[PDB]
């Protein structure tokens, strides 16, 4: 369910 | 209840604080891609995407309802010319678009050069935790958080729930637990792992001081 | 790590703070029983037992390290004649022999007129919540928190662990939930039923800020 | 509109502020004001509140001037019982409490009441609450402690003005004494600080100082 | 001892405090205090923080006087690249910042910055946190908003001493500007106070004040 | 485990 | 004025 | 002093 930082 | 030596007064409070907003977005949802690290001399920072108050909720006129590879996937399409971005701020709680120019031309991570992460903006605003004091050699301390100036506003995690930060730290009592954290000077979000000790030598497990509240939400300036 | 925009300096913080310590009291063991409410014009408060800072360890030499009815025994045989209680400061770190007489004569609850809990000394004076703002018609206002005077101490429980505040309220999110709560006028412990409620239409669940840390302790004399 | 401001409803003590104003018999705005309460005193055991309570009356003598008569009526009754008309900043409200002036406690004074002759006007709003304080700092050799301590003044020496910072701009080399209420004590203390912007660290003091609601002398839910 | 407090370390910030003093090339410890930087200006592209920056130098020459001297050098190379030697209260260090005056720019002046000639020396200390602010205060009708704003002064008036709450013992009736950072826009603006002690509700201005390490303008954890 | 206040 | 004891 | 804009 918690998903998480990434880059863009 | 007797005489309540206490009564109401009228205060000045931050828009985006203490209501129910499900928000007026087009397209529906209450989802979005909340803008957390922008990079220096990035197409995000060209854009104006401020960390934290911004989320991403369309991009081109497609809504981003889900946590997909929709926008990465659109952004490669269109690198290196324009793309339009609707973008809601949680300061302002208004939605306005930017136009951006994703591209692979820069020296730096991504196309956008943003970290972004897909969660709700009901309230978002309410979600942080301001680190007040720090002591030497505390845990807080050498993971990187500093006094007054640094915003706990959630943390990347295990499936631990809920994640307050209170309940992360005897939980994560081993080793880390990585945090997100905003620092006002930078305006800017950074990652912070640190490892909880309650019995480090000092004050809690972490070794500063939290703050929560209107008396320690991240600072709004005074108009739009 | 580059070059640190922060450095160490020294500041006062009070002696109960921030250190490893079981303690040295006689009999061993590193629990008492929590001197919580101590009724006026009661034998406890005759005896000088101060809420919150005072723990019973022993009575007339025995060691009370087990949740049970000795304390009440020794009381009920003892009654209208002194008795001699070891208590412990967490204000002080030191040990004091107080003397006290239970009466059955005075009107008032119990025999010595004081709400007491058993636990661990341990850090106690740590484990405190400082209630910040208290916006109107919260569940915070309703229940009798009070801006800046309250602080939480603890919470009368389910079987919810840890419970630290925070992981107390949104487990409790539907009905309440009772709270320990010390005021620094009154010098003294009150139990406040809440109700939390996270759309209760404004800040948080409560609608109260909360304070944890050395600017957040409950207050001390400069000296014992 | 473009502020990013709103009005909300918070709770603050009724001892603010400015709901006013008087409603004292004899009229006039000024008492008594009770700062440090003596252990097993007359005055504690008549139940005078420090910081809180003001003398207006006593034995339906009104004391809206800073003379010898509170001292003489005092003198005059010695050992023997005087009603005092009280009121408290706090509840905002007059109260009666009988007191026997003696000499026959163990400590300083008839009542053992220290006092000063001022107006309750806001009295709850002039206080400075202080906050951190650093080592051998000129708060902390005096005295002062974190966050347990508040300022209400003053010790005058005296002309013009002159509240906290506004006192401090003066006696930058020279000693200087203070009104200092404790919560934890929850009585007033008389502490002599010196000043020295150049002690080695932050401000003149070394402590911090804070102004407000957010900062005022704890309140009960509850008269 | 007898004491119920012991010493503990904590961090602040370096830009304290008092661990001092000058190494400025030319003597002296005053130059001009970076306020107010105007978006799309020299001053902004030439990187000059508000309220931290402090112009010492301009071409090599010494600015230790409030006098028309940092005017006409930028008046001389108007639209022409001066380089600055600049001091920050943040870092404690110097350094050199290239800057073109112009009028080219859509904006008032020609590095487009508002300055004033003061000392460096523990200006990061004289700064006042507003705390709360009331509805309809003086503080909140003026502009004030709470936490996000800091008052660093002054606006002088002038003569003598003057600083915060010593200020507002004067324009008791009369209008007040101040000098107030705030930590979102980072940036200095100036507003119009004007101070009512019965204006009906706490203080003079309505708000509540912080001084002290836990009440400074916040600063990033490296350089 | 966990106990609860009383009165004594 | 200034503080005394009564 | 006062404050003036360069």
């Amino acid at each position: 369910k918690h998903t998480k930082s990434f880059i863009i | 209840e007797s005489t309540s030596l206490y009564k109401k007064a009228g205060f000045l409070v931050p828009r985006g604080s203490g209501s129910s907003q499900s928000v007026e977005i087009p397209g529906g949802g209450t989802e979005g891609y909340h803008v957390l690290r922008v990079q220096e001399n990035s197409p995000g920072h060209r854009a104006g995407l401020e960390p934290f108050f911004d989320f991403i909720v369309s991009i081109n006129g497609s809504r981003l309802n889900k946590d997909n590879d929709t926008l990465k996937d659109l952004l490669k399409a269109n690198v290196e010319k324009p793309v339009k971005m609707l973008i809601y701020s949680s300061k302002t709680l208004e939605l306005r678009e930017a136009s951006v120019t994703p591209s692979n031309l820069w020296g730096g991570q991504g196309l956008l050069g943003v970290s972004i992460r897909f969660c709700s903006f009901d309230g978002a605003n309410e979600n942080v935790w301001h680190v007040l004091e720090v002591e030497s050699n505390s845990p807080a301390a050498l993971a990187g958080l500093r006094p007054h100036s640094d915003y706990i506003i959630g943390a990347d995690t295990v499936m631990n729930e809920s994640e307050d930060l209170f309940s992360l730290i005897e939980t994560h009592e081993a080793k880390p637990l990585k945090l997100y954290v905003y620092n006002t000077d930078t305006d800017n979000c950074r990652e912070v792992i640190i490892t909880p000790n309650s019995a480090w030598g000092g004050e809690g497990s972490l070794g500063c001081g939290i703050g929560y509240g209107y008396l320690h939400r991240i600072p709004t300036r005074p108009f739009e």
